[PDB]
Formats: C-alpha cells, structure tokens, sequence
C-alpha cells in the first residue's frame, strides 16, 4: 500500500499485490477520520503516467492560452474551453498508440482540408479500430471539436489562421502520450510482419543460405526470376501501379538526359571521392556470449582462489564485473526486474558449476 | 553447497527453487601448406579473393530490430563490422557525390534554409505548393536499381574528364544485393511454441515443409532503413530532376523541387483558378509510380499551406507548434546529476520560447523541475534548476546571465552584489583598459573561493570590514570533496568537466519513470563524500537554527558563517560565484551587465521577430587550437595527462597559433574550478536560433538593463 | 600631460564624492579609472594633497583612514614627554627572594664561585606624542634586552628587541621610533638613574644599604623602523576607528569640516562627467551640490557658450537657481 | 598483439621482420602467400585491386538480366517526341475514364466523411466519459468526495525509517 | 636606413607597451629567421 | 628586480621541447617554476 495526502484529515490509500515494472491492478480507498471508505479499482501500467506527476499547472496554463487564442468571437471559446479540457483529461487517463494514430490522422485531415486537391485514398488512412470502449469518447470529443470549429455555411472562416493553429495544436496532442513500447514481444512480432510481408507478396524471399557465398540452383533461379520481374514493367499497362519495379525505357531516358547537361544537375563534381553482440537478439540486456564469458571468468577466478570453503562473497564477484554488505547493497539496488532475474540466473549457473566442481 | 542451497530455499517461503535444486540433485539429467598450417595463428578468413555474391569472409550479415516513434515504430538494421565498414565506404562515396550536388538538402543546412525561404515566398505569393510523402521507401527499394544507375552514369572528373570507373562501388553493391538478414529468436520461439497472420502463415509453411525453421532471409528488394540513405537520396534527386524537366517541357510551368530522401516539396509557378491542374499532377503521379517512387495518400497539393520536415508555413506567418515543445519539455527527464538536468531543461525551454510560446508557462516548467529535484531529497540550492519569474530576455542572454539574474533576485536591495559587480568592473577595466593583468589571477584563483575573493577584493580595494561582511553569506555545497557517488539504471556491462567536453569535441530503451525512480532511490544512500561517505539528511541535520536576521531571507538556501560551525567542510561563499558569473558574462557577451536594473513605466496576439543584441569582446571567431594552447600553457601536467593522447597535430597547437588571447586566458580558469559555469563548452557553439518570435506584451514588460560607459563618458 | 591626469583625477574624485558620502580608503581611490598615479614612474608631482597616501600605495599599503593633515606637520613639532618604568627579570629566580624581605641587606650581599648569569631587561615606555593639527596620540613601546651581568663597573650587552603599540598615526610612530633611537638614553650617557630604585620596586623592600652601584647600558644600536604605516604594531587596545568620509569636497573626520582642496574643471570636464551617470536623481544631487563647492573654489573659466547649450540637455533650472 | 610475459617485448617484432623478409626472399600458392605477409604486419579503404574477382558461372546471368536495356546514349529530341506521345495517350486513355489518383476537396463531403468515420453511431457507449473509463470515474469520485467534504506521528515515522534502513 | 629601423622599433615598442597588444606572435614570427622576420615586422609597422 | 624562476617559466612556456630536453634534469624545484610565479613578465617574453 501507498499513501497520498489530499487535505488536513483525509488521505488516500493505494493497494496492490505485485511488484516490478509490469502492468498491475490497483485499488484506491479514502480515509477521512479513520472510516476507510471505498473509491474504486482499476488496471493500468505504472510506467505510462510520468508526465502528470507534477504538471498540474502547466497544462492549465497551456489550455487557457490555447482557448484565449480564439478571443475574436465572444461565444466560441466558451464552448471549446471545457471540451478541450475534458479531451486533454481523457487523453491523460488513457495512454495508447491508437490515440496517437488518430490524432496524426486528424492532422493529415486538416492538412488536406486547408488545400484544394488531395489523394483519393485519404479517408481510408484515418480510421483506426477502437477497443476497450475507451477510444470512443476521445474520438467523439476530437470530432465534435473539429466540427464545431470547421462547420458553417458562410460565417465559418472569419479568422481561419487562428482556427488552423488551434486545430493543429489539438491534433499535435499525441506527443503527450509517451512512446515506450507497451509490449516488447508483440512489437517485435509486428516488426517482423511488416518486414517480411512485402517480400512474401513479391515472391523472392529465399530460405537459409550457406552463409559462405554458395547458392544452390533453386536459390539462384528464384533470385534471377525476381530480378527479371523487377525490370519487367512496361510504359502503357496501368495494372502495375502499386507493385515494386521500374521500366528500363524511362530509366534510359533519364540517364541520357542527365548525361548531356540538360537537367539542373550534372556530372561535373569536384573533390574526387576516391580519397561483441549477437545479431539474432537486439533488445536483450544480455546476450548468451556475455553470460557465458561472465560465468567462465567467475568460475575460473573461484578455481584459482582454491589453492575448500566459499561464502556468499562469490556473489559479490557477480556484482563487480556486471556493473562489504553496504557496497553489495549499493551495487544490487541498481538492477531492474529483468536485470535481477538475469542476475539470479547467472548466480544459479555459477553455484551449480561450483557444486559440480566440488564433486 | 547443494544441500546448503536446498536448506536455505526450504527454510524460506518459496519452494520452486527447492524443487529445482532437488531435481538437479537427483541426477535426473542423464608437406602441404594449405591444410595443416591454418590452425595455429593463420588468418584464413582474410579477404584475398571475392565473388559477385560474397567476399570469402562472410555474406554481409545483418540484424533486425525496431525503433520507437510517435505514430508507428520504424525499422532498424544493425550490421557486423565488415558490412559496417562496407556501408560506411559506400555512404561516404555517395555523400561526397551528393555534396557535389546542389538541390538536395539532407546534410546541408544552407540548402535547407534556401528551400525554407523559397517555400515562404511561394506561399506569400500564391504558387502551387505540393508536399509529396512517399509510402514504403525503405522496404521497396533494391540495390539492383542503384547498380543499374551507377552502371549508366559517367561521373566525369572536374578537370580531367576521365569518366571514373565505378568498379569497386558496383562490387560492393553486388555484395549488398546478396545480404543475409537474420530473424529475431524471440519471434521464432513465439511462432514455434504457439488469430490469422500472413507472416505467421509463411513461418509455419517454411517451418518443416521445405526446410528447417527460418533463421536467415535473403531477398532482392530490402534496402535496409538507415543503410543506403545517401544513395537513395541521390537517386531520388536525379529522378525528381528528370520529372521536373518533363513537367516543365510538357505543361510549360516552372517547377522547383527540394528532396529529403523520404519526402519532397515542389513549388510550381504557373503562367497567366487551380481546377485545371489535376491532369498535370495525376500524370506526375503516374510517372513517379512508373519508377520506384510510389506516392502516399498523405501527399497534398494546394496554394494555402506548405509542409516540409514537419515545418508548416501558411500565408503571413508560421505555426508555432506550442504543444509539441510543451510535451517535449515535460518528457525526456534524464537525470544523472541535478546540474545536467537543469542544463537540459534550460536548452529545451530556450528552444521552446524561441517559437513564441509564452513567458508564463516556462515559469511553471521551472517550478516543476525545481519540485522534482526537491522531491528526490537533494534540497533546494541557490543555482538549482532554471530560475523563476523570468522575462523575455532569453534573447541576448545565456545560462550564466540567468544564473546571475537568479542570484540577484535572491537579494532584494542589492548592495553586496552591486559592490561585487563594481569590483568586477574595476578588474575588467584594469585588465583591459589598464591592461596589466595576466596569469597572476590564475595563481590567485586556483586556491579556492575564500582566499581568491578576498585577494580580488584587496586588489580592487577593501578593509577587514568587507572581508568579514561579504564572506558571511554561505551556502551548502554537497559536492565539495568530489561528486555524488551513485549507480543508476544503466545498461549491463558498464577531473573537471571541461576536460571531458574537450575529449568529446576532439574525438570524432530505458524508460523515464524507472530512471527517475532509480535516481530518487540512489539519492537516499551514503552519497556525499568526505576525507568516507554519509547521508544528505545527516549533513542537513547538523546545521544550527541560529536565525540571526541574516540567514532568514531565504531558508534552506543562504546561511551565515556561525550557523555552519558543526559542519564547515561544505560551506562556500555565494558572492564569489556571483563575481565569477559577472566576470564570465563580461568575457562572454559584453559589459552591459554592470549597470543597475530599472523598470519601465497588447491583445496577446501581436507577434514579431527579434534578433539578439550581443556584443563580444573575446575574439569573435574563436575556433579550435586556442583553448588547447591555453591549457598547455597554464596547466602543463593537466595538458599532458588526461589530454592529447589521441592527437597528431600538436605542432600547430605548440607553435603559438595566435597565443595569449585577450580573455581566453582568464575566462578559462573560472570554468575549470567552478562545476556549474560551463562557458568554454558554450563558446565553441552556435546560437542555433538566430531569431526569436515573441509577443509584444512581453517586450513592453521587460527590464531595461543597458549600461552606460563605466568611464562616465570621460575617457577621450 | 600628467598635470591634466592629476587635475582630471581630482575632478572625477570630487564629483563622485558629491553625490553620496564615501569613505576615504583605498576602496574609493584605487576603484577610479583616472588613478594613473601608480603609473608615470616620475612621481615628483602629486595631485594636490595626497602625497602620503600615494607614497604608501607605492609600498602597497592596506590603510583605511586617518588624519592626513601634513600641512600642519604631524611628524615635526611633537611633545617629548618621555619617561621609563621598572623591569622584570626573566629566568625567574626572584619570586623566592622577593617576599622574605619583610631583607634588602642579604640581597645586596648576594649581589656583592661567580654567579654572573645573563640579564633580562623589560621596559614599557609610554609617551603622548601630539601633532600640529588638532589631534592626539598615545604610544607605548615594549623593550626586551638580553644582556650580560657585570662584575663591578657597568654592564655587558648582547641583543635588544622592540615592539611598538598604542594609538598613533604613521608620522606619530615615525617620530617616536626615531627619537627613541636618537635619545639621551642608553645610546650615549644613557641618562640612567639606578639609585637602587627599580630594584626596590621589583625586589620588594623599603630599606637602603648606602650603596647604589649605578649601572649603564651600552646597547648595540639596532634599527626597528619597519612599520611606517597606520598599523599599531601588532598590538593595541584601540583599532579601526575614526573613519574619514567625504560629502562636499571637505574632509569630515567625524562630521566636522577640515578644509576643501581646490579643483578645476573648466566647464567641459563637468559636462563630460555628467554625460553618463546612474539615473536622474544622481545628476540632480551632483548639480545641486556643484555650486556649493564652487563657493569654496574659484573657476569662471567654464566657457559660457554652445557647451552650456549642450549642458542644457539636463533641464535642472531649480538646481542652478537655488544657489543664486 | 604478439606481446607476452616471457620476452622483453622487443624481439618479437624483430623475429617477425626477419621471417617476412625470408619469406619474400624465397618461397617453396598465390593467395596463401598474400595472407601470411598480411597476418604479420602491424597496421594497414577503397582501391581493392589486390583482390582477384574470379567468375563462378553465375554472374553471367546476373549481367544478362541487369544490363541488356541499359544504353545511356539516347538523343534529346526523340525523348521529347516520346514524352509527347505518352502524354497524348495518357490524356485520353486513363484520365478521361476516371482512373486518376487525386481529386478536389468539396469540403462538405470531407466534413460528412469525418462525421461518419469518427463520430460513432452504431456503438452502445453513452455520452459521458466518467462512466466509461475506470480511472476517470475514480478521480471524479475522489475529487467530489474531497471538494464537497504531536510527537507521536513523527516518532513513528522516524522508527519506520530506522527499521526500513536496517 | 638605421634611423628608419629605429623608428620601426619605436613603433613596435609603443604598440607593445602603450597599445599593449602584442605577445607570443612575435615569437612565432621571429623563429623563422632574419629575412622573413624583418619584412614581417616592417609590414606590421608599415611599408611597401 | 628580475631574479630567477622567471626565465625558466618563459622557456617552459615558449619552448616546451627545449625546456624538457637539454634543460631541468638537475632540478627538484619545478613546482614553483610551474605554478605561474609572476608569469608573463612585461618584456622577458619577447626580450628573450
Ligand atoms: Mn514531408
Ligand atoms: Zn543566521
Ligand atoms: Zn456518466
């Protein structure tokens, strides 16, 4: 349980059951004069609420100024002020990537609305699937604000610069929600998806090579097939307008046009230009090579020392090469949950190695 | 040890480790010179003969990862050392070729400013502005396209006209075309252990049907994001030049294009309203799609607003982007020491107030960071974070100036600080006008703060009265015998600051919440050093609450001398720091900070630009090989050790290259002893703003501090 | 033209003093730009009156303030009310033979193997050296002499040491230390009046044995003249008082006006100083206090022409019409 | 480095120099000699002419599939004619048919589209943010219960700090 | 010629003492030799 | 006055390699000649 003071007599209690940096489920209670009441419960991640820890006056000032930006019409800011404040509040109480994507889509919408011509596939890049029924309210608030500022028949653009600035600053509210990868495994999986999808769609993703510069007949066959498919686009067929590839005719045209000093650039250059981690794991705090080197060095030092008996001071060695009870605690406190788990794993390895050496 | 471990795990509450130890205990786990000469020390894998797909030393292996962004995560490719060197050579060649070019703006701020002003003029005049963002620039390009391009080019020499042979470049590109990208082991385990997914379907189809579990993926079109950036930039530049030529020849318009290797901006001037240009732009889109330059649906064409590198220009002015800077200021609280956090927040608030945000919001951010550093258990210090109750004078003012402003605001009726400013002005006049002072102030300052201040005073002029009066104001400096020892949440596997800044100049995934939590936790152990280590509250509990009408003007900030008799090791005068700051501002940005502050006698929407009004007297150019000579002269042992092992140009720094600068001699010794001035690392840097948008309501409420001539107009 | 250096420095000093009271220390003399008097190696001519403090600064003095009125010679014409006191022998053996006299006869018999050891003389000579101007000073000197006791004739000497103290100016202590080294005392006839008198005070006794056996010193002639400053010579019951201030070009020792030294400005200099000042009220005070100082000077050379129309920029008719 | 703890760290380089001189003087293949000299120097970019670049019967098809249409010597006027013909074909084959990629705004249609995509109408959620989000309901409850309504404790906190420290 | 050289030396002396802006650059200009050092001092004073 | 420990500092400043070699092997008082004992004389810099 944690405590926070709110008034002269009543305090607030925060009850939970787990430790670490994972997402937990919390329960909030109050206490006025000893009678412990019930306020509620929720489920959230603690490392996504660092912004409002003390920014209770900065947000008020910035929203007050953003609302006073629209002081050109007495009656328009009175309707957008509370709406803006409620939208900001709902954004702070619900951090998610979908909200950021929605506000970026709103920014692009405003950018396309200000100008005169826009792409025909615009409205399909603004929709985002909402879940947990929490994005509905923020999307409705943003849409209502955009409509209240943009709608109108004739007297809807009395001061369009102020309106554009306000809407842009509203769409840019996505920077308030932090970007700290809500889940690592899902993000890595999605990255692998986005990486390997176009290559499977094209049809040229080969399987594990020899890693030495020796390809089989099928590998080189499919490589040459992909190379041919890359340079097999014509200048008249309108069917291939979204698949990768280039036509050789236009390339030859551009080359012959650039060679004979026709473009704004030419080949008249000066100053002649001719003057241990593992790759299969990026993001891990410790690779297998480093763990193995550490355990080998530690067991070697312990074998050299036995020239038996060994106290827990060997654990101190683990703390010395990775980053006397006081120094031990000071070097042990600086580890994270995954770090302390890896340290316990290394400790287990070193201890079982010493035990098997003892036999 | 096995039985000891089992017993120690059994006596505790957890039984899982007990079961693991119980299981591992139960034993439940049961004469040619080309072949016999490459096993001792022969570097057999050295590149001597290569093929069109490898180099006899690997196949340019890579590694896949992601990078965090606001909207969606970006790709990331990290390579081995050999492929890193090859990519470095390729990118150096391509960046040289691009620097030889003009229109591209990726590593040239001059062309960026040119594009900015051209876009502004076009928006003010009403030309056709088209911002083209392209979708899937990375995962679509292929090294074969660059290969064909470089095969088709000539690259004529400037004075030889020799048609340089791009043989090695084509060889390295052929090597890159057959690169091997290794998949992460986490995705492999997640798909092996075990909703519809196409890549998961491909993984399960290539799991054991054709071969083994996929771990290495080679293909034609990869072009790893952040690998071939310069080559892609140059290719896009030439393609856009060809396209603008074609448009100029077909639709008799005047196009000018600026590129950034990911997005472009085209300014089109039409002859002789804008409803008859749809065919032109769709033909341009078709021609770009004929190349590998597919345009994204987010690209916009109009005549009212333009965008380039997230910099929106509209008719008349520019959008300030308030909330972006506000969120950037509230975020990225990376604290190793309170001083570096204060400096980071200083830079951020400066670049924020540069874009006409406000003067009442920055005060709130400064109060916020003050409360953050106070909550950590450090207590408020005279310098601390950014001062409160600032003004629009962030222009023509550096960190030293605002620190001086804070120290001046500490005192209500400045008589001690005014006297110190007068003494600093006297020293400045006698060192510049009288011009007889050098390297003796170096001998007088190296001692410390107390004797140096009274020495400067008796050089100017004083008595024992001033010695016992000025030197009474003391503040607690916890980092007096060194720096605060602490181990924060860093990554695994692992002297004044001016030396470190110079070493950084010569040479070439963690969360903010957890970082601040570790900061507050490590600021509670034995941190302050002496002689041994102890607590901060232990030091702050030894002060005596005398309350003698002089240590009460600002509690927990300023004390008297006898109030620190119990703990006197951490007690330094603040007037010495004020003197140092005044002299440092004098050597930095002129002598207009010696006068007294006078106070003066608009719809919140009248914005306008202002320029700094600084005047330097410190040899304005101030390049390298000047601080190095001064350090070699003044601090020989400090110039030999900890400095210049990684240097081969000592001859020019030794042969008196404009030796004995006007003020770099004395304006450098105050920086090495004081741990919070930081001016030598600031003089070797640009303003980075050069212009400040501000509202008129803040310009009329500023303080008028312009100094008359100290000689009272009496000199000549 | 160092004469111009001197007169411009004096003008700056007087016009800077006539805006607010300042102390007459090195803080208000070295802190001025026109103090080029430390330069100009040929220092035969000083500004108007500050010879003594300039000669002191050439030795890098740390003085603050005193009655610098050398016009009335403080080093010459000084009262010479000189005297002496008894002695106190070191290597204490007299406390055992002082009280048993209650006599002097056994002490005289003891003073009559041979036991002539070293002799320690301690003197505290206090004088009241005055000066020509209205002032006073009390200066006492401690003298410790290590000599050799004699058999019968006079005495034998080895070494001497002096330590001045008390309240007195530089010229006062200079006169005192010069006359104590050139007096009818030990150096010469020694003017020594033994008469078994100071022994009767040290060795407590009220009897005489009809034998004085007068002694005389033959001191070497050491020269302890190394202070020459306002310093009270490392000891004194009175320190750091009598501060000199300046309000209207007149020396104020405690509030009384001593005199005003003449300073010329020729009109252009005063406006050249009035050009860049702190604020409006400072110029008001300066221009209101100028003509009261003009009453103590004689300078009409200030050109009444276009320069006066330039001074007219500071519209202060009340200040120029108040003195009338 | 070839340093060790048995020699004075000055003979190893001499032996290495003597050995490479003896090797370059007389030998006894082609690449086994270039690596032996390279693996005994101390320190040593582009211009990799020391390489061999041997063919493997595979780069043939690479060059045959990569450099057949690359000429780079086309005249200037024929390109003009080809672009003119391509534009004349584009104008009346794919643009007059309605297969473009861009269109005018018609701001009313954009407003309708945003109201359709953003403002949800087929959802069962109510128009109140407090009863939808749990954290908003919690903060509302706390604020509306708070707004509308001694040496013992310090000794206790001190002993709490002492036991937490020990 | 020697009177002109004495005048140049007097000018260097005045600018190094009265003007008081000269140090360690004459060291860099003199270490070369006699010819270039003399013409450098001359063009510092003034000549053709 | 012009005593010792002034030419030595000037040589150390102007000619470092000439101050290390051929000079000061037979010296144990380098600390006072290094801690700027009245450094930058009026003319000993250029008159040397
Ligand atoms: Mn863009
Ligand atoms: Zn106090
Ligand atoms: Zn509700």
């Amino acid at each position: 349980a944690q405590r926070f003071y709110l008034a002269e007599s009543l305090v607030g209690f925060l009850f939970y059951q787990k430790t670490g940096e994972r997402s937990r489920c919390y329960s909030v209670y109050l206490s006025d004069n000893g009678v412990m009441s019930e306020q509620g419960s929720f489920y959230c991640d603690p490392k996504r609420f660092f912004l409002p820890v003390f920014s209770d006056e900065v947000l008020a000032g910035m929203c007050e100024e953003m609302t006073s930006w629209l002081d050109f019409d007495t009656g328009l800011m009175n309707d957008t002020g509370p709406i803006l404040r409620l939208l900001v509040l709902a954004i702070l109480c619900s951090p998610s990537k979908r909200n950021q994507t929605f506000l970026q889509g709103l920014r692009y919408f405003l950018m396309a609305f200000a100008n005169q011509i826009h792409h025909i596939d615009l409205t399909s890049k603004l929709v985002v699937e909402c879940k947990s029924s929490s994005e509905v309210v923020v999307q409705r608030l943003a849409v209502g604000l955009f409509i209240r500022l943009l709608s109108g028949e004739s007297d809807a653009s009395l001061f369009f610069s102020r309106r554009f600035k306000y809407l842009l600053n509203v769409s840019y509210l996505c920077h308030l929600i932090t970007k700290e990868t809500p889940d690592r495994l899902t993000d890595q999986i999605k990255c692998f998806e986005k990486f390997i999808e176009p290559k499977v769609k094209f049809g040229c993703a080969v399987v594990n090579p020899s890693l030495n510069g020796k390809l089989t007949v099928d590998q080189e066959d499919i490589m040459i097939n992909g190379l041919k498919k890359f340079f097999s686009k014509s200048l008249r067929d309108t069917e291939d307008v979204q698949t990768p590839g280039v036509c050789k005719e236009l390339l030859n045209y551009c080359v012959s046009l650039f060679n004979r000093g026709k473009l704004k650039v030419s080949g008249e250059l000066k100053n002649n230009p001719f003057r241990i981690p593992k790759l299969d794991e990026l993001g891990n705090i410790l690779s297998t090579y480093d763990k193995e080197k550490l355990v080998s060095a530690c067991v070697s030092s312990m074998a050299e020392r036995f020239k038996n008996l060994d106290p827990d001071s060997t654990d101190y060695l683990i703390l010395k090469n990775l980053t006397t009870q006081e120094e031990l605690s000071l070097m042990y406190e600086a580890l994270t949950e995954e770090q302390v788990e890896s340290f316990n794993e290394i400790k287990h390895d070193v201890q079982v190695a010493l035990a098997k050496m003892a036999d | 040890l096995l039985k000891n471990l089992t017993t120690s795990s059994y006596v505790d509450e957890e039984y899982f480790m007990c079961f693991k130890y119980l299981l591992i205990q139960g034993h439940f786990d049961q004469f040619t010179n080309a072949a016999l000469r490459n096993l001792c020390f022969y570097s057999e894998d050295s590149p001597t003969e290569f093929t069109s797909i490898s180099s006899n030393s690997g196949n340019l292996k890579f590694g896949l990862s992601y990078k965090e962004q606001v909207g969606s995560n970006r790709e990331l490719y990290v390579g081995d050392l050999n492929t890193k060197l090859m990519t470095r050579l390729v990118e150096d060649f391509s960046e040289a070729v691009g620097n030889s070019m003009k229109y591209t703006c990726l590593n040239s701020e001059k062309e960026f400013e040119r594009a900015i002003c051209d876009m502004k003029m076009a928006v003010n005049n009403g030309d056709l502005s088209c911002s083209y963002d392209h979708s899937k620039w990375g995962p679509t390009m292929s090294p074969a396209l660059f290969l064909a391009l470089l095969q088709m080019l000539e690259l004529r020499t400037p004075v030889d006209r020799s048609k340089i042979d791009l043989d090695s470049v084509k060889s390295i590109l052929k090597w890159h075309l057959h690169k091997v990208v290794e998949v992460p082991i986490n995705v492999a385990e997640a798909y092996c252990i075990g909703s519809t997914s196409l890549s998961e379907e491909f993984f399960h189809q290539t799991m054991q049907l054709n071969g083994q579990i996929p771990s290495h993926i080679m293909s034609v079109l990869d072009m790893g994001q952040g690998i071939l950036h310069n080559t892609s930039d140059l290719y896009g530049l030439i393609t856009e030049q060809f396209l603008c030529y074609a448009l100029d020849l077909l639709y008799d318009v005047i196009p000018v294009s600026y590129t950034s290797s990911d997005d472009q901006i085209t300014l089109i001037k039409t002859p002789s309203d804008a409803a008859e240009w749809l065919e032109m732009i769709c033909f341009h889109e078709f021609l770009s799609s004929k190349l590998n330059k597919f345009v994204s649906p987010k690209s916009v064409i109009g005549t009212f607003v333009a965008e380039f590198k997230s910099r929106f220009f509209v008719m008349g002015e520019e959008t300030p982007l308030l909330t972006k800077f506000v969120a950037a200021a509230l975020h990225n609280v990376k604290c190793k020491t309170p001083t570096q956090l204060s400096e980071t927040i200083d830079t951020i608030c400066d670049q924020c107030i540069a874009n006409g945000v406000s003067t009442k919001i920055v005060t709130r951010i400064s109060k916020r960071v003050n409360q953050l550093i106070r909550y950590s258990g450090y207590g408020e210090t005279p310098f601390g974070a950014i001062e409160d109750q600032d003004v629009k004078d962030w222009v023509d003012g550096s960190r030293g100036y605002r620190l001086q402003r804070k120290i001046e605001a500490i005192f209500h009726d400045d008589k001690e600080t005014s006297f110190i400013r007068n003494c600093a002005r006297k020293v400045f006049n006698d060192i510049k006008r009288g011009r007889i002072f050098e390297e003796n102030l170096i001998n007088l300052i190296g001692r410390g703060g107390d004797e140096a201040l009274t020495g400067f005073l008796q050089y100017a002029g004083c008595s024992e009265q001033e010695v016992n009066r000025v030197l009474n104001y003391r503040w607690v400096n916890l980092s007096s015998f060194g720096d605060l020892r602490l181990v924060l949440r860093t990554k695994l596997m692992t002297v004044p600051t001016l030396i470190k800044t110079l070493q950084s100049k010569l040479s070439r995934q963690s969360s903010v919440a957890s970082g601040f939590i570790g900061f507050c936790k490590s600021m509670g152990s034995k941190c302050v050093r002496d002689g041994g280590f102890l607590y901060i509250k232990e030091v702050y509990s030894g002060v005596s609450a005398c309350t003698c009408e002089i240590c009460a003007l600002k509690p927990k900030i300023i004390y008297c001398n006898n109030s620190l008799n119990k703990v006197s090791q951490f007690s330094k005068p603040i007037l010495w720091d004020y003197f140092s700051l005044v002299l440092t501002n004098a050597c930095e940005l002129g002598e207009w900070v010696f006068s007294t502050v006078k106070e003066p006698q608009n719809n919140q929407n009248f914005f306008w630009a202002v320029k700094p009004k600084v005047v330097r007297q410190i040899e304005d150019q101030l390049g390298m090989n000047h601080v190095l000579q001064s350090i070699r002269r003044n601090y020989p042992v400090l110039f030999d050790e900890h400095l210049t092992p990684f240097m081969n140009d000592l001859q020019v720094s030794r042969t008196m290259d404009s030796g004995r600068l006007k003020f770099l001699d004395v304006c450098i010794a105050l920086d090495m002893m004081n741990e919070n001035l930081g001016i030598i690392s600031h003089l070797l840097k640009t303003r980075d703003n050069s212009v400040y948008i501000v509202k008129q309501s803040d310009c009329a409420l500023a303080h008028i501090r312009q100094s008359s001539y100290t000689d009272w107009e009496l000199g000549l | 033209s160092p004469q111009q250096i001197c007169t411009n420095f004096k003008t700056q000093l007087v016009l800077s003093s006539m805006v607010n009271p300042l102390v007459l220390s090195t803080s208000c003399l070295k802190s001025f730009f026109w103090f080029n008097e430390v330069l100009e190696l040929e220092d035969d001519s000083q500004i108007e009156l500050a010879e003594l403090t300039d000669f002191a600064l050439m030795v890098k003095n740390q003085n603050v303030s005193r009655a610098m009125f050398v016009e009335d010679i403080a080093m010459g014409y000084v009262v010479s009310n000189f005297e002496g006191v008894r002695i106190s022998l070191s290597n204490v053996m007299v406390d055992g033979v002082q009280l048993p006299p209650q006599d002097i006869g056994e002490l005289f018999g003891l003073k009559a193997g041979l036991v002539v050891q070293i002799d320690h003389v301690r003197m505290s000579t206090k004088f009241k050296l005055k000066r020509k101007m209205v002032y006073s000073f009390s200066l006492e000197c401690i003298m410790d002499v290590g000599e050799i006791q004699n058999k019968e004739v006079i005495l034998k000497v080895v070494a001497v040491d002096q330590s001045v103290s008390g309240s007195g100016g530089n010229h006062m202590l200079l006169d005192g230390v010069s006359v104590v080294a050139s007096l009818p005392l030990f150096t010469g006839q020694a003017s020594f009046d033994l008469a078994a008198m100071l022994i009767e005070s040290n060795l407590a006794g009220s009897n005489d044995n009809f034998l004085m056996r007068n002694v005389t010193l033959d001191l070497g002639g050491f020269s302890p003249e190394l202070s020459d400053k306002y310093s009270y010579r490392l000891s004194g019951p009175e320190n750091q008082e009598d501060p000199l201030v300046l309000k209207d070009g007149a020396f104020y020792v405690g509030g009384e006006r001593l005199s005003t030294y003449k300073v010329e400005f020729t009109g252009d200099l005063v406006v050249k100083a009035l050009g860049a000042l702190e604020d409006d009220e400072s110029v008001v005070s300066m221009l209101h206090q100028l003509w009261p100082y003009l009453k103590a000077t004689s300078q009409v050379i200030l050109f009444q022409q276009e320069d006066f129309t330039i001074v007219h920029d500071l519209y202060k008719k009340q200040l120029t019409k108040s003195i009338e | 480095n070839y340093n060790n703890r048995f020699v004075a760290d000055w003979v190893i380089e001499r032996i290495r120099w003597l050995l490479i001189e003896i090797l370059k003087a007389s030998k006894s293949e082609d690449q086994e000699y270039q690596r032996l000299i390279h693996s005994l120097s101390n320190v040593k970019l582009e211009n990799l002419e020391h390489l061999k670049r041997n063919s493997l019967d595979y780069d043939e098809r690479l060059n045959e599939s990569l450099f057949i249409g690359l000429k780079g010597d086309i005249r200037e006027s024929t390109v003009r004619e080809e672009l003119i013909k391509l534009k004349l074909w584009f104008k009346d084959e794919v643009f007059s048919k309605g297969l473009g990629k861009f269109k005018l705004t018609d701001r009313r249609e954009l407003l309708e589209s945003l109201s359709s995509l953003g403002a949800h109408l087929d959802s069962d959620v109510s128009s109140c943010p407090f009863c939808n989000n749990k954290l908003m309901e919690i903060v509302y409850n706390v604020t509306f219960s708070c707004v509308e309504r001694s040496n013992i404790e310090k000794h206790y906190l001190s002993v709490l700090s002492l036991c937490n420290k020990i």
